[PDB]
This record gives structure tokens, C-alpha cells and sequence, in this order.
RNA sequence: GAACUUGAGUGCAGAAGAGGAGAGUGGAAUUCCACGUGUAGCGGUGAAAUGCGUAGAGAUGUGGAGGAACACCAGUGGCGAAGGCGACUCUCUGGUCUGUAACUGACGCUGAGGAGCGAAAGCGUGGGGAGCGAACAGGAUUAGAUACCCUGGUAGUCCACGCCGUAAACGAUGAGUGCUAAGUGUUAGGGGGUUUCCGCCCCUUAGUGCUGCAGCUAACGCAUUAAGCACUCCGCCUGGGGAGU
């Protein structure tokens, strides 16, 4: 596995980016595991945050489907 | 805040008392005051109508200003005072153009604070607004029945009312017995907690602080005679020996609902306490 | 201030040589154990610490030592001063004590005559 | 931030120009911080993980104050009297 | 530094929808900010619905503000019926 | 008395963090209430029964009220002196790590008494009370069953302020410092390779784990995060009961 963030060199996750936190979901909406998206610990923490603040303002679902 | 006095003398053992930290004066305004006497719970028949009135200070009336119908001038606050007839203390308001008025001190409030009355107010502690103007959520005082008559609940020291809803012509408020009820989204209401939210807590501590406020003493029915109240009587001291406790007018006293059945205002009581 | 258990660890382990933080004293214990045959020589450095250049004690030259099993003990914070009669010997023999002197140290001859006990190892 | 309190009392008792380890510019900070922190103690009076943090602060300005003290007796009478300290 | 991002309730004419948005630039400016970017995301799918609207109208300002402004558009956008959800985040 | 910079601090530049305090905010689920549809069960157990249901339950749909806790992220992962700390946001605020060495020049370590913090339960005053649930009741079970199981259910659990000061408060391992084979994960850094980076590789600091030398151990085991080799200071032990009386 590969870091998404890591290998293209993205040092700062933006909540109201969804199309790139669309990727880190799964279908019903629930934050998809290191073991599976392969990303590093830092930026799994920055990515966390960046979901949960796009789902405060329903950028992202909290469950759907 | 409450203080608490040492134990000097029996009389003073327990007895605790305001600090009186928000008042910030001790002479009342002159122009706002009316003379009050004491009615010992007599009525116009010179007949005492409601027992354990009677005596305690002389006082005069602070004509406090529940309308809140100056709208859009503001209002300075003054004073804070006391105010012997009323568990909350009083604001004096000095507005923009040389009117001085009182209203209930809600919790909070400072000298210096500009108030705000009418529909295009923010919503601050102190301001009034019509009730339609109030968020959801919000927690009022001094909140009128009728439109123009004046706040009439929610105006005791700490006490608080939330606005729950809105029905167009009603607002659903939440008032501070617990009861929500619909009232009329043209009334107003004034924003924040009363203040004094400590009143509560006063234990009055000797027979004669009591006394002061005008509580004559009670005497309880179960030791009187049998021609003055239903528990009377008896030799030796005596159970209530009766299906029920008793009125001493012979009604049921003790869980027996008084509410007058058919009452009109039952079809605006949402939930009751 | 204790290369005492430098030297009894890297002795245990029967390493080559050891790097001691130099003091005049831990100078002058080094040359008492070396009157055996421990140290070659030491490398003086550009002073930037006063001991950075060490001790640079070499006891195991070779792949084993001729002089093994080095030992040592009497060395607590609570002073222990010797009489120049009552110097202890070391395994009654076989063993020294640097007894630290106004001018002298070693065996019990060398405290009735030099003098001053003072510290007291083995 | 302030290097306003450091040149202020690096000057009073200067080794460099740009002195910033001197006793006196050390108990200064360390002064502005343990009173910065006292303000929030009056407010957020049940902040203990802070408190235990304004603790060590008192320590360690209260032992760079023994130092001077024994050090220079003068220096420590200059210092205590610009801070307002007492000791 | 402060993004702040609110959401407009979906039932705005476009005349309405500028007085909004004009008021709460005006509660931010007026309070000691300097808005620094603005930005309009424009209607939205919500992923939830709330206050009944499935849709609305998004909206980004940037402030360099100390606190006391963006504190007091919060309390104004809580009150407001027409901002239906808002968050303040600190810049990095 | 005079020096020094290796200890210990400061400055400067980075880094990570559920460290703490305050205010506000979010979604899911439970419960209750109202209403629509619908109709005879539901629920529960080892098996039952008490319960709840035709005064229409359960199920299903919609809305309302309220409280508490924060799926996924989540990891011998992180942070904290310990207790502990897990939704989001802002406000205030403590410490740690790395690098740099400009500055200070033993300013250090430990620390009886003292002062503070300190899970849960408990206590006081005033709030709140969905869910859970000591007590208590009923149903079972049983020789009995003041239990386990079932159905209810009060205090309490929650909040504010105050008190209490204890836990197998555990790593059953006091703090500080140095020294003494390796191998391999992982957290946050740093430097340096050929390379445009990514990436790989080497080195390195501080944590956090596993395996394992020497040494230690009554044995079990410990082993650079020592229970090894040392030094400093504190706390504690001296057969079992009686008695933490
Ligand atoms: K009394
Ligand atoms: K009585
Ligand atoms: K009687
Ligand atoms: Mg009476
Ligand atoms: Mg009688
Ligand atoms: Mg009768
Ligand atoms: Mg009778
Ligand atoms: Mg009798
Ligand atoms: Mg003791
Ligand atoms: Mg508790
Ligand atoms: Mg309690
Ligand atoms: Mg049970
Ligand atoms: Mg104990
Ligand atoms: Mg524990
Ligand atoms: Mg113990
Ligand atoms: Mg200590």
C-alpha cells in the first residue's frame, strides 16, 4: 500500500474539499480504516478532522445507506 | 451572594441573609414612588379574608414599569435597588429623552447597559420584544397574557420562562412551573432570568424576620376546637381521624385539584405541570 | 564521578578499552591501575570540555587480558577515612587501595609512612 | 510575545547586548508568565493541569532567586524591587 | 485568520439573499474585522436535511478578526432564521 | 576568590498530541407523548410466569419533548505527575519532543513534616432525570433461595458549588544520574545519501512494544522502558493470628 497524501505530496487537508474526502468513505459513510486506504497515521488523524467537520455541515452524510 | 451569620445568640443560629452585592444604591427615585398601607388581609367588608397577614415593615411602591412600551429609544441602567415588594430587585432606567422608569433587574444586567424595547431589538438580556420576535429557545421573563396589559409571569426572583414553538397568532412558551402553555405571539416578553437568584436560599432563621414581612403566625388545625376547624378536637393530641386532611372551610386539602373545571383558558395549557 | 563501574561493566564484557569524562583525581586513579599495565596512550583534544578527552582506558589490547578480572567496591559518599596504622590490604594482597594522601597512596607501608588514609577503595 | 521585557531587564544587568540566560531576564518572564497565569486561574478556578503548571514556574523563578541572592546581593535588591517581588 | 462558512436556507430571492449575506459581512466588519476573500458556493445538496430544506445555499468569508467579531456572528447567526447552519474555523 | 560548558535553565526555529478550564453546536439510538395505517399478540426464559396488549399493544410511518453517551476514525496509537483524557467549533491555558547553540554559567538531585491533586462509591445544597439501576416489589428457580434468571423499580449514575481522600489508585517494580550485546515493529522529529520528487537506503533523538546476550534471580522470570553494574536522597518490611482491632 500507498499514502494518497504522502505520495502526492499534500501537506494540509481542507474539510470543504469533498470530491477528495469522498474517497475515504465508505458507501454507507463510515470513515474507511489505515488498513484499507493505506494512509499514513498523521494524515489519517488531519482526514478524520476533515470529515467530521464537512459532516457538521452536510458536506458529507453521516449515514447513508 | 449569601451570608451567613454566626452563631452569636439562638435567635441568629441558622439565619443567613442576602450580601445585597448587586445594589448599588440606597435611596429610591422620588418621582417613581407610591404610598402602599398594610391591609392586615382584611377586605372592603373589614373582614379578615386571608389568615397570617398582618404587621411587618411600612414600605412604598416602586411603580415598576411591566408594559416595556417605549419602543426604540433606548434606556440606560441607572441603579440597581432594592425593592421591598417584590423577591427581585429593580432597574432604573434612564432613557434617551429624560424619562426614568423601573423594570425587574434580570440576571445579569450592569449599569451602564443600554436596554432596548419593541420589535426591532436585539436579543439581550433586558431588552422586550413581541413575543413573535423572540427565538425558539430563548429564555424570557416578565411575559404578558394580553397585548398592552403588561408582563404579568415569570417575574419572581430566578425565575425564567423558553420559548418552545410558534403557532402564527400563538407562541408556545414553557413557563417556569414546568407548564407549557400558548400565549399569544403579539405579547410580550423580556429577555434573560430575573435576577436575586439566590432568594431562594435565605433561611429567615428567628420567628420575628418573619414577623418583619408581615407573616403573622399559624396555627395548625389539629389544635384548635372542633367549632373552629375539622381536625379540632380530640383528647390528648390527635391523628387527622378523617378520610381526608382538611380546609379549614371543610374542602379536601391534600392532593384535591381547585382548578375550576371549564375554565377557558384549558384549550391554551399545552402540557400541564 | 564513578569510573569504577565503567571499568567493572566494560571488564565484565571484556571490552578492548573504555572512554572515562577525565578529572584530576580520575587521572590519577587511572595511572595507579596502570603502574600494572593498563593504558597505552590517550589522545589530548582542543579543550571544550574539561574531560572530553577522557580516559581512553585500553586494559584489553589484546584479545584477552593478562590482567582480567578486575574489581573494585569501597567507594560510598559517606566519607571513610583510614588511620596510617589501620590500612586495609586488599585480599591480604594481591589487591591495592588508593588511599588518598596529602602526598601519598597504595600499600600499608605506604600510610605510616605518607600519612594521610583519606579515601579508601579496593 | 513580548522581547519588550527582555530588553528592559537584559540592560539592567547586561552581560551582552544580546543577553537572553541572565537570572534577571529569566525571573522577569517567567514573572510576566506566572501573573498571565494567575488571571486565568481567577477565572477558570478549576483548571488544575494549569495550576500545577503555574507551581513549577513559582519553583523555578523562586530558585533563580536564591541564586542571585547568594551570588550578588545587589543585583537581587535591583531585581526585586523593579518586579515588585518580596521573597 | 477565520473561515467562516454558513449555509442560507433555500427559500431566498436573490434580492433577500444579498441582504443576508450583506448584513452578516456588515456584522463581521463592523465588529473589528477585515474580510480578507470572500467566496459563494451557491445551492447545495445537503447530505441531511435541516429546519425541513434538502437544499442550501452555501456561503465562505475569510476574516482577519481578533475573536469578539467572529464570536459575535455566531450569536447573530444562531438567532438568524435564514442562516439554517454555520461553523467558525481557525486557520492554519 | 577566579574560570569553564558537558548538567540545569533562557533565546531562536520547527513538531505532534482524547493535557486542562469555559461557552456554544452536531448527528445516531433509546424512552415518553400525539397522530395515521393495521390487529392479536408482544415480551421474556433452560423451560416458564409476572408484565405490556382489543380502553387497539407489538410492528410500521410521521412529528414533538427531553436526558445521557459520543458508531466508523481507533492503533501493546497519542497526551497527562498520577487519577485520568475520545463528536464538532471557538475562547483561555499547562507541559512535552526535535533542531539550533545566541545567552546564563552547578543556577542541580532528592525531599520527613507541610501544601496541593486524586477512579468509583458516598455526603451537603440546589438543579436535572432518557437509558441504566444498589434498595425494594412481583414472577420463577430451589429442600430453602432474603441469590444467580425474568418483569418492574427508588437512591445513584448527569450538572453547579462544597465535602470525602480511598481502590488489585498495579508495572503488585519510589525519584535522579551514569554505565553495560543484539534483532524487529510502531508514534512525533532531525540530518544525510544517487534521485525531479514520490520512494528507497543509511544515520540519529525522544517515546511506545515484542524477542534476546552478559549479568541477576528461590524459582518464575527481568534484561538500554533492568529485577544488571553503580552512586545520591526518600518511603517501607522484620513469623502467622489477635488487628489495621
Ligand atoms: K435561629
Ligand atoms: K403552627
Ligand atoms: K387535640
Ligand atoms: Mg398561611
Ligand atoms: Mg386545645
Ligand atoms: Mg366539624
Ligand atoms: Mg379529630
Ligand atoms: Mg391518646
Ligand atoms: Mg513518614
Ligand atoms: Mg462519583
Ligand atoms: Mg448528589
Ligand atoms: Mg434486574
Ligand atoms: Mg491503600
Ligand atoms: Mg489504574
Ligand atoms: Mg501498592
Ligand atoms: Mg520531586
Amino acid at each position: 500500500k500507498v499514502c494518497y497524501f504522502t505520495s502526492n505530496g499534500i501537506t494540509h487537508i481542507d474539510y470543504k474539499d469533498v470530491d477528495l474526502l469522498k474517497k475515504f468513505v465508505s458507501e454507507r459513510g463510515k470513515i474507511l480504516p489505515r488498513r484499507v486506504t493505506g494512509t499514513n497515521a498523521k494524515y489519517q488523524r488531519k482526514l478524520t478532522a476533515a470529515i467530521k467537520r464537512a459532516r457538521q455541515m452536510a458536506l458529507l452524510p453521516y449515514v447513508s445507506g | 451572594a449569601i451570608k451567613k451569620y454566626k452563631p452569636t445568640s439562638n435567635g441568629r443560629r441558622g439565619m443567613t441573609t442576602s450580601d445585597f452585592a448587586e445594589i448599588t444604591t440606597d435611596k429610591p427615585e422620588k418621582s417613581l414612588l407610591a404610598p402602599l398601607h398594610k391591609k392586615g388581609g382584611r377586605n372592603n367588608q373589614g373582614k379578615l379574608t386571608v389568615r397570617h397577614q398582618g404587621g411587618g415593615h411600612k414600605r412604598q411602591y416602586r411603580v415598576i414599569d411591566f408594559k416595556r412600551d417605549k419602543d426604540g429609544i433606548p434606556g440606560r441602567v441607572a441603579t440597581v435597588e432594592y425593592d421591598p415588594n417584590r423577591s427581585a430587585n429593580i432597574a432604573l432606567i434612564n432613557y434617551a429623552d429624560g424619562e426614568k422608569r423601573y423594570i425587574l433587574a434580570p440576571k445579569g444586567i450592569q449599569v451602564g447597559t443600554e436596554i432596548m424595547s419593541g420589535p426591532e431589538a436585539d436579543i439581550k438580556v433586558g431588552n422586550a420584544l413581541p413575543l413573535i420576535n423572540i427565538p425558539v429557545g430563548t429564555v424570557v421573563h416578565n411575559i404578558e397574557l394580553k397585548p398592552g396589559k403588561g408582563g404579568q409571569l415569570v417575574r419572581s426572583a430566578g425565575t425564567s420562562a423558553q420559548v418552545l414553538g410558534k403557532e402564527g397568532k400563538y407562541v408556545l412558551v414553557r413557563l417556569n412551573s414546568g407548564e407549557v402553555r400558548m400565549i399569544l405571539s403579539a405579547c410580550r416578553a423580556s429577555i434573560g432570568q430575573v435576577g436575586n437568584e439566590q432568594h431562594e436560599l435565605i433561611n429567615i432563621g428567628k420567628a420575628g424576620r418573619s414577623r418583619w414581612k408581615g407573616i403573622r403566625p399559624t396555627v395548625r388545625g389539629s389544635v384548635m376546637n372542633p367549632n373552629d376547624h375539622p381536625h379540632g378536637g380530640g383528647e390528648g393530641r390527635a391523628p387527622i381521624g378523617r378520610k381526608s386532611p382538611m380546609s379549614p372551610w371543610g374542602k379536601p386539602t391534600l392532593g384535591f385539584k381547585t382548578r375550576k373545571k371549564k375554565n377557558k383558558s384549558d384549550k391554551f395549557i399545552v402540557r400541564r405541570r | 564521578a564513578d569510573m569504577l563501574t565503567r571499568i567493572r561493566n566494560a571488564n565484565m564484557v571484556r571490552h578492548e578499552k573504555l572512554e572515562i569524562p577525565a578529572s584530576k583525581l580520575k587521572r590519577e586513579i587511572a595511572e595507579i591501575l596502570k603502574r600494572e599495565g593498563f593504558i597505552r596512550d590517550v589522545e589530548f583534544v582542543e579543550d571544550s570540555k574539561q574531560g572530553i578527552i577522557r580516559v581512553f582506558l585500553k586494559y584489553g589490547q589484546n584479545n584477552e587480558r593478562v590482567i582480567t578480572g578486575l574489581k573494585r567496591i569501597s567507594k560510598p559518599g559517606l566519607r571513610v577515612y583510614a588511620k596510617s596504622n589501620e590500612v586495609p590490604r586488599v585480599l591480604n594482597g594481591l589487591g591495592i587501595a588508593i588511599i588518598s594522601t596529602s602526598q601519598g597512596v597504595l600499600t600499608d607501608k605506604e600510610a605510616r609512612a605518607k600519612q594521610a588514609g583519606g579515601e579508601v577503595l579496593a | 510575545i513580548t522581547q519588550e521585557r527582555k530588553n528592559q531587564l537584559i540592560n539592567e544587568f547586561k552581560t551582552h547586548e544580546s543577553d537572553t540566560g541572565s537570572p534577571e531576564v529569566q525571573i522577569a518572564i517567567l514573572t510576566d508568565s506566572i501573573n498571565n497565569l494567575n488571571e486565568h486561574l481567577r477565572t477558570h478556578k478549576k483548571d488544575h493541569h494549569s495550576r500545577r503548571g503555574l507551581l513549577k514556574m513559582v519553583g523555578k523563578r523562586r530558585n533563580l532567586l536564591t541564586y542571585l541572592r547568594n551570588k550578588d546581593v545587589t543585583r537581587y535588591r535591583e531585581l526585586i524591587n523593579k518586579l515588585g517581588l518580596r521573597r | 485568520k477565520y473561515e467562516v462558512m454558513y449555509i442560507i436556507r433555500p427559500n431566498i430571492d436573490e434580492e433577500s439573499k444579498k441582504a443576508v449575506i450583506e448584513r452578516f459581512n456588515n456584522v463581521l466588519t463592523s465588529n473589528g474585522a477585515e474580510i480578507t476573500g470572500t467566496k459563494d458556493w451557491g445551492k447545495r445538496r445537503l447530505a441531511y436535511e435541516i429546519n425541513d430544506f434538502r437544499d442550501g445555499f452555501y456561503q465562505i468569508v475569510n476574516v482577519q478578526s481578533d475573536a469578539a467579531a467572529v464570536q459575535e456572528f455566531d450569536r447573530l447567526a444562531k438567532i438568524s432564521d435564514d442562516i439554517i447552519r454555520h461553523i467558525v474555523v481557525k486557520e492554519e
